[PDB]
Protein backbone atom coordinates (compact mmCIF):
# COMPACT_ATOMS: atom_id res chain seq x y z
CA UNK A 1 0.00 0.00 0.00
CA UNK A 2 0.66 3.72 -0.36
CA UNK A 3 -0.53 4.34 3.64
CA UNK A 4 1.75 6.15 5.45
CA UNK A 5 1.26 9.27 3.09
CA UNK A 6 1.40 12.76 5.30
CA UNK A 7 -1.47 14.34 3.24
CA UNK A 8 -4.79 13.64 3.43
CA UNK A 9 -6.60 14.60 -0.11
CA UNK A 10 -4.31 13.05 -2.37
CA UNK A 11 -2.85 13.74 -5.51
CA UNK A 12 -1.19 17.11 -6.08
CA UNK A 13 0.21 17.32 -9.87
CA UNK A 14 -2.35 20.09 -10.17
CA UNK A 15 -2.47 22.13 -7.05
CA UNK A 16 -6.04 22.94 -5.59
CA UNK A 17 -8.00 26.08 -6.87
CA UNK A 18 -8.62 28.43 -3.55
CA UNK A 19 -10.26 31.06 -4.15
CA UNK A 20 -9.42 33.94 -1.81
CA UNK A 21 -9.39 38.00 -0.95
CA UNK A 22 -7.37 40.55 0.35
CA UNK A 23 -7.78 40.76 4.23
CA UNK A 24 -9.74 37.61 5.01
CA UNK A 25 -8.74 34.50 6.14
CA UNK A 26 -6.79 32.28 3.89
CA UNK A 27 -6.86 28.25 4.64
CA UNK A 28 -4.01 26.09 3.12
CA UNK A 29 -5.99 23.12 4.03
CA UNK A 30 -2.84 20.57 3.48
CA UNK A 31 -4.31 18.53 6.88
CA UNK A 32 -2.19 15.69 7.57
CA UNK A 33 -3.68 12.47 9.23
CA UNK A 34 -1.28 11.79 12.50
CA UNK A 35 -1.45 15.06 14.18
CA UNK A 36 2.75 15.48 14.96
CA UNK A 37 3.79 15.19 11.30
CA UNK A 38 6.52 18.26 10.07
CA UNK A 39 4.75 20.11 8.22
CA UNK A 40 6.47 23.13 5.73
CA UNK A 41 4.33 25.86 4.31
CA UNK A 42 6.51 27.19 1.19
CA UNK A 43 4.99 29.45 -1.73
CA UNK A 44 6.52 29.97 -4.71
CA UNK A 45 9.70 30.84 -4.82
CA UNK A 46 11.59 30.43 -1.46
CA UNK A 47 9.79 32.60 0.66
CA UNK A 48 8.35 29.64 3.66
CA UNK A 49 5.59 31.02 6.13
CA UNK A 50 5.95 29.79 9.74
CA UNK A 51 3.11 29.11 11.84
CA UNK A 52 2.52 31.13 15.24
CA UNK A 53 -0.71 33.83 15.99
CA UNK A 54 -2.92 34.68 12.92
CA UNK A 55 -0.02 35.49 10.74
CA UNK A 56 -0.09 31.79 10.35
CA UNK A 57 -1.40 29.09 12.41
CA UNK A 58 -1.10 25.76 12.24
CA UNK A 59 -3.73 23.13 12.90
CA UNK A 60 -3.52 19.50 12.27
CA UNK A 61 -6.89 18.48 11.28
CA UNK A 62 -7.35 21.96 9.40
CA UNK A 63 -4.02 23.66 8.04
CA UNK A 64 -2.52 26.68 7.77
CA UNK A 65 -5.07 29.54 8.62
CA UNK A 66 -3.64 32.84 7.66
CA UNK A 67 -5.62 35.94 8.87
CA UNK A 68 -5.57 39.19 6.64
CA UNK A 69 -4.13 37.11 3.55
CA UNK A 70 -2.63 39.34 1.48
CA UNK A 71 -0.93 39.82 -2.73
CA UNK A 72 2.20 37.91 -1.00
CA UNK A 73 0.16 35.62 -0.56
CA UNK A 74 -1.59 34.62 -4.10
CA UNK A 75 0.10 31.44 -6.45
CA UNK A 76 1.28 28.80 -5.77
CA UNK A 77 1.74 27.98 -1.63
CA UNK A 78 3.14 24.36 -1.29
CA UNK A 79 2.96 22.11 1.66
CA UNK A 80 5.67 19.90 2.07
CA UNK A 81 6.26 16.91 4.65
CA UNK A 82 9.36 14.55 4.60
CA UNK A 83 7.86 10.83 5.75
CA UNK A 84 10.56 8.03 6.32
CA UNK A 85 12.98 9.89 3.80
CA UNK A 86 10.51 10.34 1.04
CA UNK A 87 9.52 14.42 0.75
CA UNK A 88 5.71 14.58 -0.06
CA UNK A 89 4.21 17.59 -1.26
CA UNK A 90 0.87 19.11 -1.89
CA UNK A 91 0.00 22.01 -4.11
CA UNK A 92 -2.71 25.04 -3.79
CA UNK A 93 -3.47 27.86 -6.14
CA UNK A 94 -5.40 30.82 -5.15
CA UNK A 95 -6.40 33.94 -6.47
CA UNK A 96 -9.34 36.56 -6.69
CA UNK A 97 -12.01 37.93 -8.45
CA UNK B 1 11.28 14.24 -15.90
CA UNK B 2 7.50 14.91 -16.44
CA UNK B 3 6.58 14.35 -19.73
CA UNK B 4 7.43 15.48 -23.33
CA UNK B 5 4.81 17.50 -22.76
CA UNK B 6 5.84 20.48 -20.48
CA UNK B 7 3.90 19.80 -17.04
CA UNK B 8 1.79 22.57 -15.18
CA UNK B 9 3.75 22.97 -12.92
CA UNK B 10 7.08 23.01 -14.64
CA UNK B 11 5.55 25.37 -17.03
CA UNK B 12 4.24 28.18 -13.73
CA UNK B 13 7.62 28.54 -12.39
CA UNK B 14 9.36 28.88 -15.27
CA UNK B 15 7.32 31.47 -16.05
CA UNK B 16 6.86 33.39 -12.96
CA UNK B 17 7.83 37.13 -12.18
CA UNK B 18 12.10 36.50 -12.21
CA UNK B 19 14.84 38.26 -13.37
CA UNK B 20 15.48 37.46 -16.63
CA UNK B 21 17.96 37.73 -19.62
CA UNK B 22 16.31 40.71 -22.39
CA UNK B 23 18.62 41.90 -25.29
CA UNK B 24 18.63 45.73 -25.17
CA UNK B 25 20.34 48.50 -27.67
CA UNK B 26 23.12 50.55 -26.63
CA UNK B 27 22.54 53.28 -24.25
CA UNK B 28 21.98 56.63 -25.26
CA UNK B 29 25.07 58.21 -23.96
CA UNK B 30 27.54 55.43 -25.48
CA UNK B 31 25.49 56.08 -28.92
CA UNK B 32 26.67 58.97 -29.37
CA UNK B 33 30.75 57.80 -28.69
CA UNK B 34 33.20 58.68 -31.27
CA UNK B 35 33.42 55.32 -32.76
CA UNK B 36 33.02 53.99 -36.42
CA UNK B 37 31.67 50.81 -35.15
CA UNK B 38 29.87 49.82 -31.49
CA UNK B 39 30.17 45.73 -30.73
CA UNK B 40 28.18 44.57 -30.23
CA UNK B 41 25.36 46.35 -31.25
CA UNK B 42 23.49 45.23 -28.52
CA UNK B 43 23.97 43.99 -24.80
CA UNK B 44 21.84 41.33 -22.63
CA UNK B 45 20.72 42.73 -18.98
CA UNK B 46 18.45 40.62 -16.38
CA UNK B 47 15.19 42.40 -15.86
CA UNK B 48 12.57 41.49 -14.16
CA UNK B 49 10.04 38.97 -16.87
CA UNK B 50 7.75 36.52 -16.42
CA UNK B 51 3.83 37.73 -14.92
CA UNK B 52 1.80 37.63 -12.12
CA UNK B 53 -1.03 36.04 -11.61
CA UNK B 54 -2.89 38.97 -11.81
CA UNK B 55 -3.80 42.09 -14.36
CA UNK B 56 -3.67 44.06 -11.38
CA UNK B 57 -0.06 42.44 -9.97
CA UNK B 58 3.06 44.08 -11.93
CA UNK B 59 6.03 42.01 -12.13
CA UNK B 60 8.81 44.87 -10.67
CA UNK B 61 12.36 44.49 -9.25
CA UNK B 62 12.99 45.03 -5.15
CA UNK B 63 16.84 44.59 -5.98
CA UNK B 64 19.02 45.72 -8.67
CA UNK B 65 22.24 47.54 -9.72
CA UNK B 66 24.02 49.32 -12.81
CA UNK B 67 26.21 46.87 -14.80
CA UNK B 68 29.41 48.51 -16.03
CA UNK B 69 30.49 46.20 -19.15
CA UNK B 70 32.76 46.92 -21.88
CA UNK B 71 32.01 48.19 -25.59
CA UNK B 72 34.45 47.82 -28.16
CA UNK B 73 34.70 51.29 -29.54
CA UNK B 74 36.65 50.17 -33.63
CA UNK B 75 38.00 53.80 -34.13
CA UNK B 76 41.39 55.42 -35.16
CA UNK B 77 44.71 53.46 -36.07
CA UNK B 78 43.50 51.29 -32.70
CA UNK B 79 40.52 50.27 -31.40
CA UNK B 80 39.76 50.67 -27.81
CA UNK B 81 37.27 49.66 -24.99
CA UNK B 82 34.66 52.17 -23.55
CA UNK B 83 32.32 51.61 -20.75
CA UNK B 84 28.57 51.24 -20.82
CA UNK B 85 26.72 51.51 -17.83
CA UNK B 86 22.83 50.45 -17.76
CA UNK B 87 19.54 49.39 -15.05
CA UNK B 88 20.12 45.48 -14.05
CA UNK B 89 17.66 44.25 -11.93
CA UNK B 90 18.81 41.35 -9.34
CA UNK B 91 15.47 40.66 -7.11
CA UNK B 92 12.00 40.74 -8.23
CA UNK B 93 8.45 40.51 -7.08
CA UNK B 94 5.16 40.71 -8.43
CA UNK B 95 3.36 43.76 -6.76
CA UNK B 96 0.14 45.99 -6.99
CA UNK B 97 -0.15 48.07 -9.85
CA UNK B 98 -0.69 52.35 -10.08
CA UNK B 99 -3.32 54.41 -10.85
CA UNK C 1 27.25 46.95 -9.30
CA UNK C 2 30.26 44.99 -8.81
CA UNK C 3 32.99 43.85 -11.46
CA UNK C 4 33.21 45.12 -15.26
CA UNK C 5 31.69 42.77 -17.60
CA UNK C 6 34.51 41.55 -19.45
CA UNK C 7 34.38 42.75 -23.22
CA UNK C 8 34.55 38.82 -24.30
CA UNK C 9 31.67 37.91 -22.56
CA UNK C 10 29.58 41.02 -23.53
CA UNK C 11 29.85 39.90 -26.91
CA UNK C 12 28.92 36.23 -25.70
CA UNK C 13 26.56 36.98 -24.03
CA UNK C 14 25.18 39.35 -26.97
CA UNK C 15 25.40 37.38 -29.77
CA UNK C 16 22.64 35.43 -32.20
CA UNK C 17 21.74 32.67 -30.04
CA UNK C 18 18.27 30.69 -29.00
CA UNK C 19 17.35 32.68 -25.65
CA UNK C 20 14.36 32.74 -22.89
CA UNK C 21 11.84 35.18 -23.86
CA UNK C 22 8.96 35.63 -21.98
CA UNK C 23 5.57 34.95 -24.27
CA UNK C 24 2.19 36.55 -23.25
CA UNK C 25 -0.58 34.14 -23.83
CA UNK C 26 -2.87 36.65 -24.66
CA UNK C 27 -2.92 36.58 -28.84
CA UNK C 28 -4.66 33.53 -29.13
CA UNK C 29 -8.03 32.10 -28.50
CA UNK C 30 -9.30 33.92 -25.03
CA UNK C 31 -12.91 32.59 -24.46
CA UNK C 32 -13.42 29.11 -24.17
CA UNK C 33 -15.95 28.43 -20.73
CA UNK C 34 -14.72 32.66 -19.13
CA UNK C 35 -11.61 32.91 -17.31
CA UNK C 36 -7.94 33.41 -17.68
CA UNK C 37 -5.52 30.83 -18.27
CA UNK C 38 -2.89 30.10 -15.78
CA UNK C 39 0.09 31.03 -16.00
CA UNK C 40 -0.99 33.80 -18.31
CA UNK C 41 2.34 33.80 -20.05
CA UNK C 42 5.02 31.62 -21.22
CA UNK C 43 8.79 30.98 -21.39
CA UNK C 44 10.42 29.81 -24.45
CA UNK C 45 13.81 29.49 -25.84
CA UNK C 46 14.10 31.80 -29.13
CA UNK C 47 16.82 33.41 -31.35
CA UNK C 48 17.62 37.09 -29.92
CA UNK C 49 20.41 38.74 -29.79
CA UNK C 50 22.51 41.24 -32.40
CA UNK C 51 23.91 40.39 -35.46
CA UNK C 52 27.11 41.88 -36.93
CA UNK C 53 25.32 44.22 -39.22
CA UNK C 54 22.00 45.32 -40.37
CA UNK C 55 22.59 43.26 -43.57
CA UNK C 56 22.30 39.87 -41.17
CA UNK C 57 19.59 39.14 -39.44
CA UNK C 58 19.13 36.42 -36.61
CA UNK C 59 17.35 33.31 -37.38
CA UNK C 60 16.73 29.88 -35.77
CA UNK C 61 18.40 27.30 -37.44
CA UNK C 62 16.39 24.44 -35.54
CA UNK C 63 13.23 24.60 -33.99
CA UNK C 64 10.05 22.84 -32.06
CA UNK C 65 6.80 22.61 -30.66
CA UNK C 66 6.33 23.10 -27.68
CA UNK C 67 3.43 21.49 -25.59
CA UNK C 68 2.95 23.10 -22.27
CA UNK C 69 0.25 22.46 -20.01
CA UNK C 70 -2.18 25.09 -19.19
CA UNK C 71 -4.72 25.72 -16.07
CA UNK C 72 -7.82 27.60 -17.56
CA UNK C 73 -9.87 28.77 -14.44
CA UNK C 74 -13.61 29.37 -14.78
CA UNK C 75 -16.93 27.37 -14.76
CA UNK C 76 -17.36 25.19 -12.99
CA UNK C 77 -14.78 23.04 -11.34
CA UNK C 78 -12.31 23.96 -14.12
CA UNK C 79 -9.86 21.79 -15.93
CA UNK C 80 -6.62 21.78 -17.08
CA UNK C 81 -5.35 21.93 -21.19
CA UNK C 82 -2.72 22.46 -23.84
CA UNK C 83 -0.85 24.20 -26.41
CA UNK C 84 2.13 24.22 -28.92
CA UNK C 85 4.62 26.59 -29.27
CA UNK C 86 8.19 27.32 -31.09
CA UNK C 87 11.23 26.95 -29.20
CA UNK C 88 14.33 27.15 -30.94
CA UNK C 89 17.27 24.99 -30.42
CA UNK C 90 19.92 26.22 -32.71
CA UNK C 91 20.04 30.06 -34.42
CA UNK C 92 22.84 31.53 -37.04
CA UNK C 93 23.23 34.68 -38.78
CA UNK C 94 21.93 35.00 -41.90
CA UNK C 95 21.26 38.24 -44.75
CA UNK C 96 18.59 39.73 -44.91
CA UNK C 97 16.20 38.59 -48.30
CA UNK D 1 54.81 28.73 -24.17
CA UNK D 2 52.28 31.09 -25.92
CA UNK D 3 51.71 29.68 -29.28
CA UNK D 4 50.32 32.84 -31.33
CA UNK D 5 53.24 35.40 -32.83
CA UNK D 6 51.11 38.67 -31.68
CA UNK D 7 50.81 38.70 -27.67
CA UNK D 8 47.28 38.66 -26.30
CA UNK D 9 44.81 41.62 -26.41
CA UNK D 10 41.53 42.25 -25.18
CA UNK D 11 41.28 44.45 -28.71
CA UNK D 12 40.70 41.99 -31.46
CA UNK D 13 42.43 42.43 -34.71
CA UNK D 14 40.42 44.46 -37.19
CA UNK D 15 39.69 42.82 -40.44
CA UNK D 16 38.03 45.17 -43.20
CA UNK D 17 36.32 41.71 -45.58
CA UNK D 18 34.22 41.23 -47.87
CA UNK D 19 32.62 38.14 -49.61
CA UNK D 20 33.35 36.25 -52.21
CA UNK D 21 37.29 37.90 -51.71
CA UNK D 22 40.29 36.13 -49.79
CA UNK D 23 40.45 36.11 -46.20
CA UNK D 24 43.21 35.88 -44.23
CA UNK D 25 43.00 35.30 -40.21
CA UNK D 26 46.69 35.99 -39.59
CA UNK D 27 46.76 34.08 -36.75
CA UNK D 28 50.21 32.55 -37.16
CA UNK D 29 52.63 30.49 -34.69
CA UNK D 30 55.79 30.40 -33.12
CA UNK D 31 56.04 26.23 -33.69
CA UNK D 32 55.20 24.10 -36.22
CA UNK D 33 53.40 21.58 -34.65
CA UNK D 34 50.62 23.03 -32.93
CA UNK D 35 46.85 21.96 -34.15
CA UNK D 36 45.25 25.65 -34.27
CA UNK D 37 41.08 25.20 -34.18
CA UNK D 38 39.31 28.46 -36.32
CA UNK D 39 36.11 28.79 -33.58
CA UNK D 40 33.29 30.98 -34.38
CA UNK D 41 30.94 31.50 -31.11
CA UNK D 42 28.03 30.70 -30.59
CA UNK D 43 29.61 27.22 -31.84
CA UNK D 44 30.58 27.37 -35.59
CA UNK D 45 34.04 26.05 -36.16
CA UNK D 46 35.87 25.90 -39.33
CA UNK D 47 37.25 22.42 -40.20
CA UNK D 48 40.57 23.02 -43.03
CA UNK D 49 40.53 20.72 -46.41
CA UNK D 50 43.24 22.06 -47.90
CA UNK D 51 41.59 24.01 -50.30
CA UNK D 52 38.59 26.02 -49.08
CA UNK D 53 39.72 26.75 -45.86
CA UNK D 54 43.35 26.65 -45.39
CA UNK D 55 45.61 26.07 -42.69
CA UNK D 56 49.52 27.49 -42.84
CA UNK D 57 51.61 28.07 -40.10
CA UNK D 58 53.85 30.65 -41.53
CA UNK D 59 50.64 32.46 -42.35
CA UNK D 60 47.47 31.48 -40.51
CA UNK D 61 43.79 30.40 -42.07
CA UNK D 62 43.34 31.34 -45.83
CA UNK D 63 40.14 31.47 -46.93
CA UNK D 64 39.24 31.78 -50.51
CA UNK D 65 35.89 32.95 -51.38
CA UNK D 66 34.20 34.03 -47.83
CA UNK D 67 30.84 34.33 -47.05
CA UNK D 68 28.47 35.86 -44.86
CA UNK D 69 29.18 32.75 -42.09
CA UNK D 70 32.42 34.14 -42.13
CA UNK D 71 31.34 37.99 -40.60
CA UNK D 72 31.73 38.34 -36.84
CA UNK D 73 34.24 37.25 -34.63
CA UNK D 74 36.80 34.62 -35.34
CA UNK D 75 38.77 32.69 -32.92
CA UNK D 76 41.97 31.25 -33.44
CA UNK D 77 42.42 28.67 -30.71
CA UNK D 78 45.56 26.58 -29.68
CA UNK D 79 46.30 24.23 -26.59
CA UNK D 80 49.93 24.37 -25.26
CA UNK D 81 50.87 21.78 -21.80
CA UNK D 82 46.69 21.86 -21.43
CA UNK D 83 46.81 25.84 -21.24
CA UNK D 84 44.42 26.69 -23.62
CA UNK D 85 45.42 30.31 -25.29
CA UNK D 86 42.53 32.09 -27.99
CA UNK D 87 43.73 34.85 -30.41
CA UNK D 88 40.08 36.95 -31.28
CA UNK D 89 39.65 38.05 -34.53
CA UNK D 90 36.84 40.56 -35.38
CA UNK D 91 35.61 40.77 -39.40
CA UNK D 92 33.15 43.12 -41.03
CA UNK D 93 32.26 44.27 -44.35
CA UNK D 94 30.87 47.74 -45.88
CA UNK D 95 27.52 48.85 -44.74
Amino acid sequence: SDTGRPFVEMYSEIPEIIHMTEGRELVIPCRVTSPNITVTLKKFPLDTLIPDGKRIIWDSRKGFIISNATYKEIGLLTCEATVNGHLYKTNYLTHRQ
Amino acid sequence: HQRKVVSWIDVYTRATCQPREVVVPLTVELMGTVAKQLVPSCVTVQRCGGCCPDDGLECVPTGQHQVRMQILMIRYPSSQLGEMSLEEHSQCECRPKKK
